[PDB]
RNA sequence: GAGU
């Protein structure tokens, strides 16, 4: 069973393994993190929440006044997404916050009721999100690119070989905070443990141990494990653990108890260590030849005469051995230090340093840090406090601690935010730990260890700046002010706010312009992924390291959609299925397998999570709801691949396209084509434009639905139930007494929109789908978008190419197409263009908009009204005036010649300069529609008046229309109700219809909802009636301007732009190509059966390039045609129902191994008409991305077409009629028209604007620029003997004044004879080295 | 990498085998554009010597 | 310079009773000035913006690369 | 976002 649209229309889908869970709302990130920005939520730390607390509530330096926070309100936004598209504004919400000042008293003890003064301020607007997840800026739609960065937390890496002859194997460990200086500890050569702060200097680790507050004895305890040692008699004791010895070759004969144990140099074994164990050894005899050479832990002194004698961190010789034992101390605190596992670390660290004491240490940081300013005291203090363990300063988040945690084996998700001592010392214990090889090195680039930033955490970031810089200001000013007479609104100011705000939104380099060539295009860029940003890399910093493809990146990113370049490696799409954690890492569903048996419960893991498990793959076959089918099955785990058997096997994947992106998932047969193509492919797609006729893709994957569904240009019903009215404006719906509110009433309505001008100058138009009074389900597809058929992507246009070379027309990837093309109008572009027209105020004179135009044609006059506007749907072409302007002049410089002329014939000048708003150039197209925007100051213009007059009707009639669209619902349901329980028809169908509010039937049910729906009629009335004086403060208000600027006129251009050769054309599979020549139909092959041919193919493109699937495509694309072919024919031949339905049904169950069964049978004779009229058109198919569609079940389609199973057919050529030797590959492949038009790519300059310092000629179709000829260029005349045309580029060419005109006078009058002058820009080079006071003479001969 | 892809762009690869590609790829096309900055500025050195 | 400062101070309020921004009959209206005398005030406030600014967000265009010489009559009007 |  299927809804109403997929009876109208199915494709069949080959897919192998039923898709589990369902595809997850794709633009999920961007909905939901924005939310969380603002969601009230008050014990939830999100957004403004977290902000506020996080510096509120704001005490007093003086100590007795105190501003607090209570709650804030979002305003609705005073400008919806219509108007701020409207007046290029940017689309915000009013916050407004309750706050609090209350004071104390200095005298009576600090008794809080002294003076309360409370009330809401105004904290400036924020801007607001789409229901598309996209944001109006400046009245155009950018997104907010979510970005990856490295998470706060701990890193230990190691630097392979790197710099020396040794390739010394030296670590580091890198401390990562949310907000704060950094933390570096890194091994110098000799093994001495050196701290950066803020990556700055090397100092001595140990230094920040003193500063820690450690004495030299007390880091000797945390760092080495002591080891007893007794003196008694002359002899020697140590206090010996067994494991201690471990792997260790013998120095004396070590006599314990009675018996030699360990010979003099025979290296221990493990007998030896058990055997000791057991026998229970404290004391153990040894040679003061031992000790000579350990250190000693302690400062024991001597207690006789008080004297030091052994230090903390001491050698040990021969006769201080003496000295210690004399002082009396029975028992020495020798080190541990064997090297092996406990190495000579700590102990060197403390002799590089000569700094003692936490004050020479904090002196010797503040010096690093700030070299050169004197050591005050409480300075290096501050300093140092300040930079660890600075609240405000220093913030790891939860995310820093957790992952700083987790990495030191802690219980503990939350910390405080603060350096805790233990956290630095466990640091620098781990990395001695893998410096001995406890520890593993930790890989950057994994998963678990970047973080992904979308736009709630973002925004709440930039926002806390603006509180940071709101408490600099506030707190300040709590202190000066007399406090009792002043108010709590006077000391905030928004300005800051808003500013950061929208620095953010505008400047930063996440937010950027949507793309929308086609719906792809949008919600693939929504979910794209980077990894520059704050915090994050640019392009020089990048190396091989991030950019590289990553075991993780599975089921996560594609691994497979960036663009070509520089950006390679940085940016990414966010796989299908894919999804952020709690804490923002990525994350996968995958399946439980529990006991060999595959259950039906979905878990979401992270990377970390991931590498633990062993996964079957999608692709690995399964037996019918129990186990796997091989007894060898293929998983993997620990991010390894390779055999598992069944009971080891833990989890699996959902479906083989959560590997890949949403743009890599439209891709057909995309396991049949080489990655290298496939990149180029997805970045195709998102160039690709909706033409005048949406056509279906011929191939597509299921997914078709999806995208489209989820981009939201479609309109889509909420409810369900029968549409009531249809027009291409408006689709208007009763819903079922189902889904309908006792509320309001139970009529929808969907206002379209057409013809809208995209941020690419594209088309954005919807189409209605369904007809009146077809009955509709909740999820219907009722308007489709630009590139969307009835619920499907519609990217492009499918033809009949054939692969073949033609008399070099396909040359190298070049195309041939037929005429029909245009014939058809397929491909063809509607571009709506933007111009705007200014009338500015020079002190010349305030610049006016009038049909006053001096020495004009009467043909461009003629087009334009009184007020000098362009006619509404006037065609017209580059160079034609649009809109009337004149600027002020001032003439006066008549050169002698001039006067005389000026005497004779009269023509007296006129001051005014040709302002007039002129069409670009070679550009042609109509006029769709004009806007007006006057400012408050100037009276209104005469165009401006009569069209803000039709805006106004506009809204009035629209306005009734709502009321009595609704007013008709509403009334509707009273009579369903009073109908129910009151039998009469006859009396009130005459009577009139607002007369029914002094109705009153039976009591209960009935009574209730009438009164519901009659206060619906007094509610509809007042918002109305107010909503259009809304509209009527808006239209009339002047327009407001930026300084300077009189007056504006939008114009809005549409050209219906025919394809042509030079224009750029590609296929889903990396196959592209410019038109080279179009041929008239009789020059194309044609079929046996006279079916001409549309494109021609060079298969040379094929091989090298290795995308075969294109192939695929094209055969699959030919069979699917080839049902279309045969169902066409059964439907001009009529026949029975019955008939039809066989061969449909038989059709779609054509694989032995499908999936999806769809059994006809209970469909109703008007659906099963209806379908067929629909696959008349060629049957749409569905192979889903590597659970495809197999070669032979495409053979054995052909079969069903008719049509050679090789897919290759013999072509006559419609030239010669000489038939082609041998045949060829013909079918249907999905084409695509780019965004790169060769309309634009065409530019040429003789003469034009110059440049400002250089005198060069400006660059750009802009500007009317030249090409710069280079030092390439230039490297190829001088390859050449050419010196004459080098010297033209170098001179007559560029920066030469004189003698470019010169020469151009002398073209004029046939010499051409060049005689140069000096270019300009090398006297802007001599005159800046004399700037420099460097003398540059040019010597004469 | 020891098991190597049996398979071929005919047949059509898996998720596994197509995967294992895409490392050699990006790092192609990134050598293709990073890599060859290098070379270019070599030759100019050659360029203005000569 | 002092009438700039009035400006900007009265800016904040008015921003935070209206709920948006102060037009300048409405702002003319609270100071008392001729709206015209406003509107040169703002236009006089706009500081010294760079020719060396990186037009280009790519490091593309030091705005210079815009500007041309409408001084130059051009090589047609010459001829 | 193009191509070499």
């Amino acid at each position: 069973v299927y809804s109403y649209t997929e009876k109208k229309r199915i494709r069949k889908d080959f897919g192998k393994r039923p898709q589990v869970l369902d595809v997850p709302y794709l633009l999920s990130i961007q909905l939901d993190s924005f939310q969380k920005f603002i969601e009230q939520d008050p014990e939830g730390q999100y957004g403004l929440e977290a902000a506020f607390r996080s510096v509120f509530p704001i005490q007093s330096y003086s100590g007795n006044s105190e501003l607090q926070y209570v709650s804030y309100r979002l305003g609705e936004p005073v400008f919806d997404v219509q108007e701020c598209q409207i007046r290029g504004v940017t689309y915000s919400a009013p916050l407004r916050v309750k706050l609090r000042l209350v004071i104390y008293e200095r005298e009576a003890p600090e008794g809080t009721v002294k003076d309360i003064k409370e009330q809401e301020v105004y904290m400036g607007e924020i801007p607001l999100m789409t229901d598309n997840g996209t944001f109006v800026i400046n009245g155009t739609e950018r997104v907010i690119v979510s970005q990856l960065h490295r998470s706060p937390g701990v890193f230990f890496d190691s630097d392979k070989g790197k710099t020396h002859s040794s390739g010394k194997v030296l670590y580091n460990a890198r401390i990562i905070p949310y907000r704060g200086s950094w933390l570096d500890f890194e091994f110098d050569p000799k093994d001495n443990l050196f701290v950066r702060i803020d990556r700055r200097r090397k100092l001595p680790a140990t230094i920040i141990l003193r500063a820690l507050n450690y004495t030299t004895e007390q880091i000797l305890d945390l760092f080495f494990e002591k080891v007893i040692f007794e003196i008694r008699d002359n002899k020697l004791q140590m206090e010996l653990v067994p494991e201690r010895l471990r792997g260790e070759t013998a120095s004396f004969d070590i006599e314990a108890n009675g018996k030699v144990y360990v010979e003099k140099g025979r290296r221990i074994t493990a007998r030896h260590i058990r055997q000791l164990e057991k026998d229970d050894v404290k004391l153990i005899e040894v040679p003061v030849e031992y000790i000579a050479g350990k250190v000693v832990a302690k400062d024991y002194i001597d207690e006789s005469t008080g004297e030091l004698i052994c230090a903390a961190n001491m050698e040990l010789s021969l006769d201080l051995l003496a000295k210690l034992s004399q002082s009396g101390h029975k028992r020495i605190e020798t080190l541990f230090t064997n090297d092996l596992d406990h190495g000579p670390y700590i102990s060197e660290t403390l002799r590089v340093d000569p700094t003692n004491d936490r004050l020479s240490a904090l002196v010797e940081i503040y010096r690093m840090m700030r070299p050169g300013e004197p050591p005050t005291r409480e300075a290096a203090e501050s300093l140092f406090e300040n930079l660890f363990f600075s609240e405000d300063r220093y913030d790891l988040s939860a995310v820093g601690r957790m992952k700083f945690n987790r990495s030191l084996l802690r219980e503990e998700i939350e910390g405080s935010g603060i350096l805790s001592k233990d956290d630095i010392i466990d640091v620098m214990k781990k990395l001695i730990d893998i410096r001995n090889g406890k520890g593993e090195v930790d890989d950057i680039d994994h998963l678990g260890n970047r973080r992904i930033r979308s736009v709630g955490e973002m925004a709440e970031n930039q926002f806390r700046v603006g509180l940071v810089r709101v408490e600099r200001a506030v707190k300040e000013r709590l202190s000066l002010g007399d406090l009792d007479t002043l108010m709590p609104q006077d000391m905030i100011n928004a300005k800051p706010i808003s500013a950061a705000v929208k620095e953010f939104f505008g400047s930063s380099q996440l937010s950027q312009f949507m793309d929308q060539n086609n719906p792809l295009s949008e919600i693939t860029h929504k979910r794209r992924i980077s990894a520059l940003g704050p915090g994050g890399l640019t392009r020089e910093r990048a190396g091989f390291e991030v950019r590289d493809v990553h075991p993780t990146h599975y089921g996560r990113v594609c691994p497979i959609e960036t663009p070509e370049g520089p950006n390679i490696g940085l940016i990414n799409s966010l796989s299908v299925y894919a999804q952020t954690n709690e804490y923002g890492f990525l994350e996968t569903p995958y399946r439980k397998v529990t006991d060999g048996v595959v259950t039906d419960e979905i878990h979401y893991l992270s990377a970390i999570e991931e590498g633990n498990y062993v996964i079957a793959q999608a692709n690995s076959n399964l037996d019918e709801e129990g186990h796997f089918v091989e007894d060898l099955v293929t998983c993997r785990s620990k991010g390894e691949s390779s055999l598992f058997s069944r009971d080891q096997v833990d989890y699996m994947d959902v479906s083989t396209q959560q590997v890949v992106s949403v743009g890599a998932s439209l891709i057909p047969f995309l396991e049949h084509d080489d990655a290298n193509r496939a990149l180029m492919g997805a970045n195709m797609q998102r160039q690709a434009v909706p033409t005048l006729r949406a056509d279906k893709p011929l191939v597509g994957t299921g997914m078709e639905r999806a995208v489209a569904v989820d981009s939201g240009v479609t309109a889509v019903a909420k409810r369900g139930g029968v549409v009531q009215y249809v027009d291409a404006s408006r689709i208007v719906i009763k819903v079922n007494e189902d889904e309908m509110y006792p509320g309001e009433a139970g009529i929808d309505i969907y206002n379209l929109t057409k013809y809208t001008r995209s941020n690419q100058n594209t088309c954005i138009n919807q189409m209605p789908c369904v007809s009146l009074g077809e009955p509709v389900e909740r999820g219907d597809v009722l308007a489709d978008g630009p590139s969307t058929d009835l619920g499907e992507l519609a990217l492009g246009q499918n033809m009949r190419v054939a692969f073949m070379p033609w008399n070099g027309y396909n040359f190298e990837d070049s195309i041939l197409v037929s005429e029909r093309v245009v014939q058809e109008d397929r491909f063809t572009t509607i571009h709506i263009q933007e111009l705007a027209c200014v009338s500015r105020d020079t002190k010349l004179g305030p610049e006016e908009i009038t049909a006053d135009i001096p020495n004009v044609g009467e043909a461009a006059l003629s087009k334009l009204d009184e007020s000098g506007i362009v006619y509404i749907g006037a065609e017209v072409t580059g160079g034609d005036i649009l809109v009337g302007k004149v600027t002020p002049k001032g003439e006066t410089q008549l050169t002698p010649e001039e006067k005389l002329l000026r005497a004779i014939f009269g023509e007296k000048a006129s001051d005014v300069k040709d302002s007039s708003l002129r069409v670009p150039n070679g550009v042609s197209g109509t006029v769709i529609d004009v806007q007006v925007f006057t400012r408050d100051g100037v009276e209104k213009d005469k165009r401006a008046l009569e069209i803000e007059e039709m805006q106004l009707k506009q809204a009035k009639k629209d306005l009734s229309e709502e009321l009595q669209i609704l007013e008709a619902g509403l009334f509707s349901r009273i009579r369903a109700v009073l109908v129910a329980g009151g039998v009469e028809a006859e009396k009130l169908d005459k009577l009139p219809r607002d007369r029914w509010l002094e109705l009153g039937l039976t009591d209960e049910e009935k009574q209730n909802q009438l009164e519901q729906l009659a206060e619906q009629y007094d509610e509809l009335k007042h918002e109305f009636e107010k909503k259009l004086e809304a509209k009527r403060r808006k239209i009339t208000q002047g327009d407001d301007l930026a300084p300077g600027v009189l007056k504006i006129v939008k114009v809005y251009l549409a050209v219906k732009r025919r394809i042509q050769p030079g224009d750029k054309m590609a296929g889903r599979h990396g196959n592209k190509g410019v038109i080279s020549k179009i041929n008239p139909i009789e020059d194309m092959p044609y079929d046996e059966n006279g079916t001409p041919v549309d494109i021609v193919l060079n298969p040379l493109g094929v091989p090298s390039r290795m995308n075969i699937g294109q192939i695929l495509e094209t055969h699959l694309g030919m069979a699917a045609k080839g049902i279309g072919d045969k169902i066409n024919a059964m439907l001009k031949q009529q026949q029975e129902v019955a008939k039809l339905r066989e061969f449909i049904q038989r059709a779609y169950d054509l694989g032995a191994d499908v999936r999806q069964k769809v059994d006809l049978s209970t469909f109703s004779d008007e659906e099963v008409m209806r379908l067929a009229e629909n696959l008349r058109k060629g049957m749409p198919i569905a192979t889903p991305v590597f659970d495809g569609a197999k070669e032979a079940e495409i053979k054995e389609l052909l079969k069903l077409g008719d049509l050679p199973t090789s897919g290759q057919i013999r072509l006559y050529d419609g030239r010669t009629g000489e038939q082609f030797e041998r045949p060829v590959t013909v079918g249907y492949m999905y084409m695509l028209k780019l965004n790169h038009l060769v309309d634009d790519k065409m530019h040429a300059r003789s003469t034009g604007s110059y440049s400002l310092v250089t005198q060069q000629p400006l660059g750009g179709k802009a500007q009317f620029g030249g090409q710069r000829f280079g030092e390439m260029e230039v490297w190829a005349l001088e390859a050449y003997g050419a010196a004459y045309t080098l010297q033209e580029m170098l001179t007559v060419k560029s920066d030469d004044v004189n003698g470019r005109t010169k020469m151009y006078k002398n073209i004029v009058d046939g010499n051409h004879q060049m005689e140069p002058g000096m270019p300009e820009s090398f006297n802007v080079l001599l005159k800046e080295i004399r700037s420099l006071g460097i003398n540059i003479e040019l010597e004469d001969e | 990498i020891e098991t190597p892809i049996t398979a071929n762009f005919r047949e059509g690869l898996n998720v596994l085998q197509y995967f294992i590609s895409t490392h050699g790829a990006r790092k192609g096309l990134a050598d293709t554009a990073l890599k060859t900055a290098n070379s270019g500025y070599l030759t100019r050195r050659l360029v203005d010597v000569a | 310079i002092e009438t700039i400062n009035k400006l900007n101070r009265i800016s904040r309020q008015m921003l935070q009773e209206m709920g948006r921004e102060p037009t300048p009959e409405e702002l003319a209206e609270r100071m008392l000035m001729p709206e015209d005398k406003i509107r040169k005030v703002l236009k006089i406030a706009k500081e010294p913006i760079s020719m060396e600014t990186p037009i280009g967000d790519d490091e593309d265009s030091h705005l210079g690369d815009f500007i041309e010489d409408t001084t130059l009559e051009l090589p047609l009007d010459s001829a």
